[PDB]
């Protein structure tokens, strides 16, 4: 039961593979059995799904028995359990769309605390862990923070969203300041 | 008729795949693109496109009926019934030499010049429960449709209105009487599937079938219109039905291209809806020319000699 | 493999008059034939295409005629601006293997004007260089046909020298040849008289203009 | 109604490779099929190939297959022409040319061979020579040859490379009555032209004649006083 993590506003590719290398019938539906998009032999059929204008596969890979389901401009709500009915197989794959967005401007005085908010889907409990330009491995499940934003933290931060053996980077820029010298 | 009881499965009928492969080869020596592009991957994601450039002779591709006679050591079995699901035990089976003359018409959404349903309108489906399996409709009374390279097709608003009814009625007669039946245009996808595509005079027509599939089990659409006129368009760059890949055919030339075909059937595909209130939405479908072939071989099955 | 030959390699005609060009093709090219017009130093100009149809925004004096392997870009009352080389393009075979004609210069035919030969000796500064260049100009003349000969000490030697005609002008509409015998330093000094014989059509008789080192 | 812009003229050496750009603007890029047409000096048009842009397929000229390529960047809206293993004969003005094809982004495609829109042209000099400014040598006004009316004199821009060269007389004033000849390729690999101006002798000794030769390539601007010497 595969699982894929994605960043809000990014493109994710839920795979789905056929046994042999042969372009055959396949179809992408979501938990509610709503058809996302399948194929009509050599043609692509897009269904009623709200992911319509953003769903899409890879014709080229169909012959290699591969029938992905690329979702672009990924939305938190796009998070779900997309089945893939192919040759009587149901490759139900999971999709989690997280979104890390700092609050106060990237520019923040020295000492003040830095608050991070992780937008996540319901029934989802990830564990984030950013890494300061120096090394602060501070942790925060859903909402992190840097108690005292030290001037040696003013730079690129490398967070991480852990959710089922997987994780997604979220590089963020932070700027510390002064009174001045 | 043959005095025996046998199993049939048009959805897993092998003649379909034997004709399909034939119809494809009937296309590689009649309609040859100026360029044909096709995916070529090792599996390593990266996929080069294999290009092929050959002569592009303008030929007025006019389909000839095709028979299918069992050779030897082989026999064709035909099923007989006014309403055959085409997937089960047939009682009035009967061995035949060759299957009726079939005109391999490649198209999407509408099945042209096929074979009408003797009794009434029949709709087969490998599983009506599965909103992913094409529903093949079989008209018992065809609806003439005339297309022209001039840019459109005319259809009888009358006949088409009736048809949607005698189809809309056969639908609920399978998904639940106390269920509203609606018809909407393609959900999305390739031009060949979203519109009623097909080939006429070797020209790939792409007719917008919105006026044919926007029927609400309530109102009409015959205000100031006697005939339905689908705004059709001929394309040169098309997605191949024979295999994933585009193909460019040379522009039109004959002073006039014209078609007058019998809408003998459709290819619908209701949307899941996730068990929502009785409001099944059926839209045009097809694109998998085999369903076509199927709609013609649904009652056949070749078998080895005993 | 298609060869497109434009028979009239050069066509001298006067303004207002009617000029005719003929493009000859190997096998039939049906009607996939276009005509172009090129001014010296300019990108071609799509005149006609499909054999007989003028490109958007083109003078109706240009007539596109033909079909098969015989095309013709006939022009009614030729115009001053209509001076240029004309090209026919074949684009009927497929796969794409388009070929161009070899050309046709639509030059203005005028009065046979004789050339006024100016022989210029090699500037000492240039001679101090290491070589010598004798320039034998041929100002304003018409039929570009002007045979020139370099005679060193009355020696018909024909080699180290290179001509260069100019385009048709604007006002005069004449040509100007320019033959240049480039000799050494030790051989320029080894010869006395350097003559340049111009044998033009509009020259009553051969006109040798030379000079002796000094 | 598109406007095609090309990359700069490049001086490549034998056996090398050159890539010329061609910016397409003013219309829908994918609706055009672009063709490269080269023309050697004095020579005439030679079909190099054509790219059915939208399809990203390109067919080439027999005598070029292997050593030429045509590609297009739909993102930046540019077409490129690459010739590898450059020979001297490849020296020519490479033109970028395009034609409208129809609602190609909609499946419609005329696939036209002619070329309606042409580029400004990019010159490519494939030679073993090296970039070097010219040297102007005054041509003594025929004082002992022509008289009575006017006399002709001029300059002799010799041994320059690669190309091209502009010429004007008297800082740019006496540009009338002048016949600047097309350059000529010398066996050395260098070019040499000549400029002349038939002017009245009675003006020799007051109007110091000076042909103004420029050669941006070498970035060498030269002025030479053509004294009635
Ligand atoms: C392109 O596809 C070919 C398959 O013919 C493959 O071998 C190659 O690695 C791919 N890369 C190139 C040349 O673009
Ligand atoms: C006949 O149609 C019914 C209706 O769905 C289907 O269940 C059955 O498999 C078909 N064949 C038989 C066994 O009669
Ligand atoms: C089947 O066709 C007959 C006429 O051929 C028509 O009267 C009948 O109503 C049709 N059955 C339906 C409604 O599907
Ligand atoms: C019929 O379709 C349903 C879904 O609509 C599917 O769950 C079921 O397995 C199908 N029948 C079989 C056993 O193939
Ligand atoms: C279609 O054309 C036929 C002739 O082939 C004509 O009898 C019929 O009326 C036409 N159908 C239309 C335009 O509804
Ligand atoms: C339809 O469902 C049943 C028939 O199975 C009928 O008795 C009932 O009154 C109807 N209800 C609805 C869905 O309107
Ligand atoms: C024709 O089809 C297009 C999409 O293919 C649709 O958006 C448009 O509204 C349709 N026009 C008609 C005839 O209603
Ligand atoms: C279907 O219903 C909608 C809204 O009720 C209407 O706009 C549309 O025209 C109807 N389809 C037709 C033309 O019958
Ligand atoms: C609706 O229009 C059709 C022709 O398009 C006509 O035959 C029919 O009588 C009209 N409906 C009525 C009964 O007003
Ligand atoms: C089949 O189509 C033609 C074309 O309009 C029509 O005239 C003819 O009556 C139809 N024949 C059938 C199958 O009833
Ligand atoms: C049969 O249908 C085809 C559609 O491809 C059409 O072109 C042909 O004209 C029809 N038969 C007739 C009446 O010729
Ligand atoms: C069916 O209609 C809508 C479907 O979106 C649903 O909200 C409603 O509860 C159902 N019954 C009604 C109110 O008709
Ligand atoms: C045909 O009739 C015979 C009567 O003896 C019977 O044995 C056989 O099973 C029948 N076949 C059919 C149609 O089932
Ligand atoms: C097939 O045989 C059955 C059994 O007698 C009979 O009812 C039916 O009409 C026959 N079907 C036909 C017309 O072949």
């Amino acid at each position: 039961k595969k699982v894929v993590l994605g960043k809000k506003g990014d493109t994710v590719e839920l795979t789905c593979t056929a046994s042999q290398k042969k372009s055959i019938q396949f179809h992408w539906k979501n938990s509610n059995q709503i058809k996302i998009l399948g194929n009509q032999g050599s043609f692509l059929t897009k269904g009623p799904s709200k992911l319509n204008d953003r769903a899409d596969s890879r014709r080229s890979l169909w012959d290699q028995g591969n029938f992905p389901l690329i979702i672009k401009n990924l939305k938190i709500e796009d998070s779900d359990t997309y089945i893939c009915e192919v040759e009587d197989q149901k490759e139900e794959v999971q999709l989690l769309v997280f979104g890390l967005t700092a609050n106060s401007d990237t520019h923040l005085l020295q000492g003040q605390s830095l608050t991070l908010t992780l937008e996540s889907p319901p029934g989802s409990s990830p564990s984030v862990q950013c890494r300061s330009p120096r090394g602060k491995n501070i942790q925060g499940g859903k909402t992190l923070s840097v108690s005292q934003l030290e001037l040696q933290d003013s730079g690129t931060w490398t967070c991480t969203v852990l959710q089922n053996q997987k994780k997604v980077e979220f590089k963020i820029d932070i700027v510390v300041l002064a009174f001045q010298k | 008729l043959e005095n025996v009881t046998e199993n049939f499965n048009m959805w897993k009928n092998n003649m379909v795949e034997q004709m399909h492969e034939d119809i494809i080869s009937l296309w590689d020596q009649s309609l040859k693109p100026c360029v044909k592009l096709t995916p070529l991957c090792v599996g390593a994601g990266s996929c080069n496109t294999s290009v092929i450039t050959q002569a592009c002779p303008k030929v007025s591709f006019e389909p000839i009926p095709i028979h299918y006679c069992a050779p030897a050591g082989f026999a064709i079995l035909k099923c007989n019934d006014k309403k055959f699901n085409g997937t089960g035990p047939c009682t009035n089976v009967s061995t035949v030499q060759c299957t009726h003359g079939i005109r391999p018409v490649v198209s999407t959404q509408l099945l042209l010049n096929g074979s009408l349903a003797e009794e009434e309108i029949v709709i087969r489906s490998e599983n009506f429960t599965n909103n992913a399996k094409t529903i093949i409709v079989q008209l018992n009374e065809s609806v003439v449709i005339n297309c022209t390279g001039a840019g459109h097709c005319n259809l009888s608003k009358t006949q088409w209105e009736n048809t949607l009814e005698q189809i809309a009625i056969k639908l609920k007669e399978q998904f639940g009487n106390n269920k509203t039946i609606i018809f909407n245009p393609s959900s999305g996808g390739d031009p060949e599937i979203v519109t009623h595509s097909f080939n006429c005079g070797g020209e790939f027509f792409y007719c917008n079938s919105t006026q044919l599939f926007t029927w609400n089990d309530t109102r009409k659409l015959n205000n100031t219109g006697r005939n339905i006129t689908l705004p059709c368009r001929i394309k040169q760059i098309i997605n191949m039905w024979q295999e994933v890949g585009k193909a460019m055919y040379a522009p039109p030339i004959r002073g006039q291209i014209r078609c007058s075909s019998n809408i003998t059937g459709l290819l619908l595909t209701r949307d899941g809806g996730k068990d929502t209130n009785g409001t099944e939405i059926f839209r045009p479908g097809g694109g998998d020319m085999r369903d076509n072939w199927r709609s013609e071989l649904y009652k056949y099955k070749v078998v080895k000699i005993e | 493999d298609i060869v497109m030959t434009q028979s009239p390699a050069t066509l001298s005609v006067s303004p207002g008059e009617r000029a005719t060009l003929s493009c000859r093709a190997s096998e039939s090219v049906s009607s996939d034939l276009a005509w172009y017009q090129q001014k010296p130093g300019q990108a071609p100009r799509l005149l006609i295409y499909g054999a007989s149809t003028r490109a958007t925004g083109v003078p109706a004096r240009f007539s596109g005629s033909g079909s098969g392997a015989e095309f013709t870009l006939t022009i009614s009352s030729l115009q001053s601006e209509d001076f240029a080389v004309y090209y026919c393009q074949q684009y009927n075979n497929w796969p794409p293997r388009y070929t161009f004609g070899q050309g046709t210069r639509l030059e203005i035919k005028r009065t046979v004007a004789a050339p006024s030969v100016f022989i210029f000796p090699p500037s000492d500064e240039q001679l101090k260089s290491g070589t010598a260049s004798v320039v034998c100009l041929l100002n304003n003349f018409y039929p570009r046909e002007a045979k020139v000969q370099w005679k060193v000490d009355n020696a018909l030697q024909s080699g180290n020298s290179q001509e260069s005609v100019t385009e048709q002008d604007s006002k005069d509409s004449t040509y100007s040849l320019s033959s240049t015998l480039t000799l050494s330093k030790a051989d320029y000094e080894k010869h006395k008289v350097y003559a340049c014989e111009v044998t033009h059509q509009g020259l009553s008789s051969p006109v040798t203009k030379s000079f002796n080192r000094g | 109604e598109v406007q095609l812009v090309e990359s700069g003229a490049e001086v490549k050496k034998p056996g090398s490779s050159v890539k010329v750009s061609c910016k397409a603007s003013g219309d829908t890029f994918i609706r055009y099929s672009f063709t490269w047409v080269r023309q050697a000096p004095g020579q005439g048009l030679e079909w190099m190939g054509r790219i059915i842009t939208i399809l990203d397929v390109a067919h080439y000229a027999p005598h070029l297959q292997g050593r030429v390529t045509i590609t297009a960047d739909k993102s930046t809206s540019t077409v490129y022409l690459e010739l590898r293993n450059l020979r001297s004969d490849d020296t020519a003005v490479y033109f970028c040319a395009g034609v409208y094809e129809g609602e190609a982004d909609e499946g419609e495609y005329d696939n036209n061979g002619f070329l309606k829109h042409w580029g400004q042209g990019t010159l490519v000099t494939v030679s073993s020579a090296s970039t070097k400014g010219p040297s102007v040598f005054p041509l003594a006004p025929s004082s002992k040859s022509t008289s009575g009316g006017t006399a002709a004199l001029g300059c002799l821009v010799k041994d320059y490379f690669p190309e091209p060269v502009t010429v004007s007389w008297n800082s740019g004033a006496l540009t009338s009555g002048v016949h600047t000849f097309p350059a000529v390729l010398q066996s050395s690999g260098l070019y040499s032209l000549s400029s002349v101006v038939t002017v009245p002798s009675s003006s020799l000794g007051t109007q110091t004649y000076i042909c103004n030769v420029n050669h941006k390539p070498s970035n060498t601007k030269v002025d030479k006083k053509v004294e009635p010497k």
